């Protein structure tokens, strides 16, 4: 099927410039264009501006011509785009989204994934990862809830998963908490019965890909 | 050149009907009959749900269909269901390879029912107090309406101070969840009796209750 994959999250100091990829697979080669729009946080979508690959074609929108760069490689079928001079007004999650034919076509089918673009002057931080016991029992199952809490980490996003994908449902990832400290702090809990815990081993795996840190924290009594 | 307007919000309950306007000018929306509109869920990228004004993509639901008058076209939800709380986005070609955005609509379906909260209370970790800190997690579930208030108490006192507590997400099950965390040094920790994570519901206060023992 089409996949349109993006770099990852990054922080860029204010004055620098950002560069973002876009990856396409599956895409019946042709007069496709790729689109970039951003959204800052909690705002809506905003269209920055298009290429077309295959015919060299960029169009920009009038607030971002000037300051951004589309350029393409249509031999690995992929998009960069490059802002400059940025500033916390840029800070955004930036979706590429496809439009297949250029003619006939005026829509977008497939989306990226986003990438998450912090502009600060703070430093990268891995997360703390510490657990959150069970301590307590209900009846042989009844209820238990244990967890891993992610701590003190910058910036967005964090991911995690529970045995590395072994445990997957009653598992309960809460949207992190900006602290006054400008890091963020999230936890992460799975529900399971009473007696497991006495037999299986329960690890939770944090993964923060802008600073590159992968935690592994084991959940005992 | 600038935005299209949309509403901020609407809202229905479970199988009622709504519609989302998203109004443009002769250059983009009363020109083209290129007007799509994508939803968004929290913290997902954006799914087409009615290209070419009118037009449904395979394997959309056939309550979402889209119209067109003059300027403002519209996406209009009949029948609506918990799955549709979203965010929606209209879009229109403006000349070529130019799109314009709408602002967003945040759709929110109300009258499902009614949901206590599932309070979970945490005490600070004795890692994390060897690491000379101490972190109060108080996890709030399964409730609907998605609203909370959180209060936090020191063995009988309101304590405000390093206090921060999430907005209500939604969960996969359509009901809704929060955290609220309080930061403490160790020894405030060790020299209370308890701390007390008070959840309020739709005027249900409900606590739980942790000690340094």
């Amino acid at each position: 099927q089409v996949q349109l994959v993006q770099s990852g999250a990054e922080v860029k100091k204010p004055g620098s410039s950002v560069k973002v990829s876009c990856k396409t697979s599956g895409g019946t080669y042709g007069t496709y264009s790729i689109n970039w729009v951003r959204q800052a946080p909690g705002q809506g979508l905003e269209w920055m501006g298009a290429i077309i690959p295959i015919f060299g074609k960029t169009n920009y929108a009038q607030k971002f011509q000037g300051r951004v760069t589309i350029t393409a490689d249509a031999s690995t079928s992929t998009a960069y785009m490059e802002l400059g001079s940025l500033t916390s007004e840029d800070t955004a999650m930036y979706y590429c989204a496809r439009v297949e034919d250029t003619a006939l076509d005026h829509y977008f089918d497939y989306w990226g994934q986003g990438a998450l673009v912090t502009v600060s002057s703070a430093s990268t931080k891995g997360p703390s990862v510490f657990p959150l016991a069970p301590s307590s029992k209900s009846t042989s199952g009844g209820t238990a809830a244990l967890g891993c809490l992610v701590k003190d980490y910058f910036p967005e996003p964090v991911t995690v998963s529970w045995n590395s994908g072994a445990l997957t449902s009653g598992v309960h990832t809460f949207p992190a908490v900006l602290q006054s400290s400008g890091l963020y702090s999230l936890s992460s809990v799975v529900t399971v019965p009473s007696s497991s815990l006495g037999t299986q081993t329960y690890i939770c795996n944090v993964n923060h890909k802008p600073s590159n840190t992968k935690v592994d924290k084991r959940v005992e009594p | 050149q600038s935005a299209l307007t949309q509403p901020r919000s609407v809202s229905g309950s479970p199988g009622q009907s709504v519609t989302i306007s998203c109004t443009g000018t002769s250059g983009d929306v009363g020109t083209y009959n290129y007007v799509s509109w994508y939803q968004q869920l929290p913290g997902k990228a954006p799914k087409l749900m009615i290209y070419d004004v009118t037009r449904r993509p395979s394997g959309v639901p056939d309550r979402f269909s889209g119209s067109k008058s003059g300027n403002t076209a519209s996406l209009t939800i009949s029948g609506l269901q918990a799955d549709d709380e979203a965010d929606y986005y209209c879009c229109s070609y403006a000349g070529t390879l130019t799109w314009v955005f709408g602002g967003g609509t945040k759709l929110t379906v109300l009258g499902q029912p009614k949901a206590a909260p599932s309070v979970t209370l945490f005490p600070p970790s004795s890692e994390e107090l060897q690491a000379n800190k101490a972190t109060l997690v108080c996890l709030i579930s399964d409730f609907y309406p998605g609203a909370v208030t959180v209060a936090w108490k020191a063995d009988s006192s309101p304590v405000k101070a390093g206090v921060e507590t999430t907005t209500p997400s939604k969960q996969s099950n359509n009901k809704y969840a929060a955290s609220s965390y309080l930061s403490l040094t160790p020894e405030q920790w060790k020299s209370h009796r308890s701390y007390s994570c008070q959840v309020t519901h739709e005027g249900s206060t409900v606590e739980k209750t942790v000690a340094p023992t």
